[PDB]
């Protein structure tokens, strides 16, 4: 099931782009998701509006809600 | 000796979730009557930041106060293993004081964990003793918490991470439940957290059957 | 104030067997080469005390020397909960350092001894962990090794002990063997040293069946 | 090293917080650990849940039920 | 006049306890069975409160009666030195009356406790006086009991306090144990509980070393 | 309600020396203007006897005035245990008042007296705390003082007789010195006077040996 | 045992005579000695000119007023 | 459901004796067998000439110097 699903965001106003899998959890502010990631080796956070967010990235982040806690 | 100062990493669980604030803490114990003002400053790698708070002044038996600081941290810049200095000045020490605190270095490593349920022996007690084994994991830093029916079981110590023959961490926890319900056949489970896991958090049950 | 003042109890073992010789050990560090005579008391409920022996200095690096002062103690001194008093006397500080060492009052408490076999998940790796769990004893003095076919196994470790809801102490030892081993078919012996014991001494064992 | 672990309470919805080293008992009543202290001068009473309760509180506990009786 | 009227403070214990519940008690004797209406009014500092239980009349030999109110106090309160009236209103009695108790004022003030071995001309007796004495301690509530090997040991008597030049209490207390016992070695254990100790809580122990 | 009337037994060490004139004392308060004039009958066993002496009246708060009877007794009478009564005659009163008192009725007990040393604990201290046990002892009236090179020590307080489980009494009492004066090697002694002593007198030494 | 000293003095002008041993106190009036003594189990007093004093019961009245004071 | 052994020994020049089964260990130093033992709450020790042992200390001793080690 391989999923790989991109989720763009904007950083410092540059539009980074990261893979769904590099993400370790998800969080919601209203219609705004949150989202730390870990890139090749290095950890960074990133927003984005429900919007414009993947299903599968709000689908990570119910089931977040669930697991974490 | 005047003063004195110590420095605390932020809380486990609050460097993997991004729903929740992890803070540094600086701790000056020893603050007389005499010169009672005590300066912060913090660092992030060098760079001066303004966003920490001192909680007002504490005084203890001896009549010295203890000053705490507290800085919000940005996780990612904490887990990628950014230095946090504290420059402590008060006047009583010849010069101010620095400390550093940061993440562990070294390679992480990921959790194995595994429970173990009750020993034979111990099911002629009223209470047995429900156990988790999380080994071979860096760094030490980790939180571990029991449910069931999806909901807290708070009933349970975890040892300190032990340091291995290898360099990476162990520790046990340890659920205690009534042995009625161990006997019924409900089902436990240890929740672990920890930087190295896929989600940063990872799950593994337990049941008498 | 210069100098650094260490006080440590003597090892569990060796106050459970009257065959050993127990001690409390001051360490004092840090103690200047200008200044370099130190002076130790020692006290037993008050009573002065002169059986004590200074192992010679012992320079680094530094240049800053380490000494140690040694008093050999009576096992039920110990164990009746005497307390060890050490005066320090510096020249450099201007304050002789008084510490005390005791073993920790209350009704004695004797440990329920528990092996647990590996978690089924853990036989896929080459390494599998051989668990004992000691529960409910008091105090937290305590001894535990392990050995196979009458032979000492030294590749274990234990946690500390932790403190219990009921008041009493738990810890948990980890031997690892290949699994090979465990797989044959030996048996592994956990070995349990503590006061509350009936000869100090228990001992349970863990085998594949 | 020595901490100053704060237990964190609602005293008449007001949230109040202590410091282990002023509380001179503690006890437990089902989920709900009350624990007397003693703040610069003034005693006062607080409760919190168990599931919200330091360490360090329940290892006050558990050393009263012990020692005190 | 009639009736008489008695109002007791809380056991010492149950103010230090939080598992515990501390009582005001107002007893009120000599209430005529020619109308035996008692009313109780309870204030903490002036505000009234509706919290009070009175156990039902009971009468003696003259068939005059004996009427209790408790009050259930707050730990707190009690010790931050709030004060509790009642007022009790017969028929019998010309007036109403108000009687008010609180916690002694002054700055509260630790208890020094030593125990103190039996004389040595006491030991021709087949019973000895193991004694503890409790000094510049204020105020003056405090609890004291014995204990040896976690079992209440029960045959002493405590003296009342007594007022020092100083302007705290002291008292003694005197456990008595067959010379056998504290000739053998056994030790005993005195406990005391007072606001000003840590833990509102100390215990120091005696034997014959 | 009327006035009250109250009768004190005579002064211990007054009855145990023929120096000295033991006095029964009978008080008399709430007596008022309505009616001031008080009058005092005294029996020994019934007899009337003439040789009291009234002390003038005297106010207190209520301007009700309170009036005090003197009856000088023989040592052997009181001791022997004879009856002190006091018939009080005011007005106010619907009759006159009768009150009785006399020693203890009961077997004589001689005191014990065993003088305890400073714990060790309290040489810390500045002052130092001098004991001294009386036990055993009936009836309870007693006298107690402390002194040193044949001369008062007066910074001494004595507990009240307390009703021990024997229903003997025990009291202690506790002199208090610089710990300069106990360290030289003073000697400090308890006198005791008892009816039940040899001589009514005893006494017990005490110094740091 | 060891001393049996009488002393011989009037009581309602009747001669009594009390042992030594059951006097409990001594005390001087002038060249009067009184002394308080108890005699099986009841307390007595009694008089004596000082010339018609055994030397022990002055004996015994320098060692009260040294001792009882 | 039988039989139990007291073993006598010098403790400050008084005899004292203790049961066997108060003894927790056994140790042999030369002739001298030194046992540690637990009376009722209070932990003593003691010592023997191994002439003055009875059997029952010395198969104590010997089981231990097996287990123990």
């Amino acid at each position: 099931d391989a999923e790989f699903v991109k989720v763009k965001f904007l950083l410092n106003g540059e539009e980074k782009e990261v893979d769904t899998s590099k993400i370790r959890d998800v969080a919601r502010q209203g219609k705004n998701v949150k989202f730390l990631y870990n890139d090749n080796g290095k950890y960074g956070a990133g927003n984005v509006d429900e919007k414009d967010a993947p299903k599968e990235l709000l689908d990570m982040l119910a089931r977040a809600e669930r697991e974490k806690k | 000796g005047g003063p004195s100062v110590f420095l605390f990493p932020p809380k486990p669980k609050d460097t993997l979730m991004i729903s929740r604030t992890p803070e540094v803490t600086c701790v000056v114990v020893d603050v007389s009557h005499e010169d009672p003002e005590v300066k912060f400053n913090w660092y992030v790698d060098g760079v001066e930041v303004h966003n920490a708070k001192t909680k007002p002044r504490e005084e203890q038996y001896n009549s010295t106060y203890r000053v705490v600081s507290v800085l919000t941290v940005l996780h990612q810049d904490w887990l990628n293993g950014k230095e946090y200095k504290c420059k402590v000045s008060n006047k009583a020490l010849p010069a101010p004081i620095e400390k550093t605190i940061s993440k562990a270095k070294g390679q992480p490593r990921e959790p194995q964990v595994y429970t173990l349920p009750p020993s034979r022996d111990e099911l002629t007690k009223n209470q047995v003793s429900l156990t988790c084994l999380v080994k071979g994991f860096y760094p030490s830093d980790i939180a571990v918490e029991w449910e069931s029916n999806g909901q807290p079981e708070n009933n349970y110590k975890t040892t300190p991470p032990v340091l291995d023959s290898d360099g990476s961490f162990f520790l046990y926890s340890k659920l205690t439940v009534d042995k009625s319900r161990w006997q019924q056949g409900n089902v436990f489970s240890c929740s672990v957290m920890h930087e190295a896991l896929h989600n940063h958090y990872t799950q593994k049950s337990l049941s008498l059957s």
